[PDB]
């Protein structure tokens, strides 16, 4: 438990290309500047070392990546952001004392205008119902920012503990997100009700949006 | 140019022994000639891992001479070997449980106090990484997915545009690939990251937005591929009224 613990801030940084990015990494106790390293990580790709030793750039690291620190607080700075620089960034203590622990990571996100999601709902299929289960899907298409609230209501009653959510990466085209929420019940629990509704709260919506259906319609 | 490559994949039941290997290219481990740069004894061949909802974890390291150093959280179950006859090094993790699922990387850490001429950039860090080996520990058996049609209806239509999709449910393990119309449909497709249910099986969705008027003209098929179970399923998503 002698381990140094690193903590990064912010959890998510939302900026545009060409802007200045600054990421903070705070150590629980003072670490020598010679043992603080930064890494870049993109999903599906291996992590790449950026800053190491005494704020020295690694191989093939452009000059827009710089590093500073005081022993307890360290900072990775990107002067101007190229599109290829939006990713995850980690800090690590390496060389001081094992284990060589990391930070929780900071995500760099593209900041665009506010976009409201398109809300769609899909009822269960006969194929799934013949197996004893019913899944209702609610899709939020192309929205920004990523903060969105999806609630399931069955006969005007809020559900809890029987739904799952999933969000896509930021789109390389319009820089939006998409969310899929799946509510799953048994065939009995499903057929014991009538109205199934998906309620969506988002910054781009003045009032929440409800997409509902009657089980008797389908 | 020094590269690392990781071969294989991990599919284990709880209590079994994980074994992963890493191969080095662009440098020798049996080369005891120090005439420039850092000594090859300053290289520490490292295993790191990351679980989907967690931070990177330094598993451990072994050097050219055989000296190992292990994270105390794993040190009781972890063994690390190296051999210069193949320029490879391997990790053995006993008593694996569900908590050990994740991506396992091999890397090269560098810790040098002395050098001949120039200290190459990347000291005091992990300067070369492998691409990552996927490892899944679970009691579940390999199971191909059930593909159900998220049928388009009036409740999935907005301004001449209709959403339709495929629910790829109850499969194990990751991953699955999803294409539409045998790859001939790519615009406006969103395939969501799989979510692990409490049953130990994965589920995800793949949706696409098409013209509404085309729903009577075009036939839409989703092609789901699950390699671990050796399954391919072509499901036709037919419209519906609700």
């Amino acid at each position: 438990v002698h381990e140094i613990v690193l903590t990064q801030s912010p959890v998510t940084l939302s900026l545009s290309p060409g802007e200045r990015a600054t990421l903070s990494c705070r150590a629980s106790q003072s670490v020598s500047s010679s043992y603080l390293a930064w890494y870049q990580h993109k999903p599906g790709q291996a992590p790449r070392l950026l800053i190491s030793d005494v704020y020295r750039r690694a191989s093939g690291v452009p000059d827009r990546f710089s590093g500073s620190g005081s022993g307890t607080e360290f900072t990775l700075t990107i002067s101007r952001l190229e599109p290829e620089d939006f990713a995850i960034y980690y800090c690590q203590q390496y060389g001081s004392s094992p284990p060589y622990t990391f930070g929780q990571g900071t995500k760099v996100e593209i900041k665009r205008t506010v976009a409201a999601p398109s809300v769609f709902i899909f009822p269960p299929s006969d194929e799934q119902l013949k197996s004893g289960t019913a899944s209702v899907v609610c899709l939020l298409n192309n929205f920004y920012p990523r903060e969105a609230k999806v609630q399931w209501k069955v006969d005007n009653a809020l559900q809890s503990g029987n739904s799952q959510e999933s969000v896509t990466e930021q789109d390389s085209k319009d820089s939006t997100y998409s969310l899929s929420s799946t509510l799953t019940l048994s065939k009995a629990d499903y057929e014991k009700h009538k109205v199934y509704a998906c309620e969506v709260t988002h910054q781009g919506l003045s009032s929440p949006v409800t997409k509902s259906f009657n089980r008797g319609e389908c | 140019q020094v590269q690392l490559q990781q071969w294989g994949a991990g599919l284990l039941k709880p209590s079994e022994t994980l074994s992963v290997t890493c191969a080095i290219y662009g440098d020798s481990l049996s080369d005891y000639s120090w005439k420039w740069g850092v000594s090859r004894d300053d290289y520490y061949w490292t295993w790191i891992r990351q679980s989907p909802g967690k931070r990177l974890e330094w598993i451990g390291e072994i050097n050219r001479g055989g000296n190992t150093k292990y994270n105390p959280s794993l040190s009781s179950r972890v063994k690390m070997s190296i051999d210069a006859s193949k320029n490879q090094f391997s990790l053995r993790m006993r008593s694996v449980t569900d908590t050990d699922t994740g991506i396992y990387y091999c890397a090269r850490g560098r810790r040098s106090r002395q050098w001949i001429g120039d200290l190459p950039p990347g000291n005091q860090g992990l300067d070369v990484w492998g691409q990552g080996t996927t490892v899944i520990v679970s009691s579940a058996s390999t199971k191909g997915p059930s593909v159900f049609p998220l049928a388009p209806s009036s409740k999935s239509t907005s301004g001449g545009t209709a959403a339709l999709g495929c629910l790829v449910k109850d499969y194990f393990p990751e991953p699955v690939t999803v294409s539409w119309n045998s790859g001939a449909l790519t615009s406006g497709v969103h395939t969501f990251p799989a979510v692990l249910q409490s049953s130990g099986l994965y589920s995800l969705s793949s949706v696409v937005t098409v013209p509404s008027s085309s729903l009577g003209t075009q036939t839409y098929i989703c092609n789901v591929n699950h390699k671990p179970s050796n399954t391919k399923v072509d499901k036709r998503v037919e419209p519906k009224s609700c």
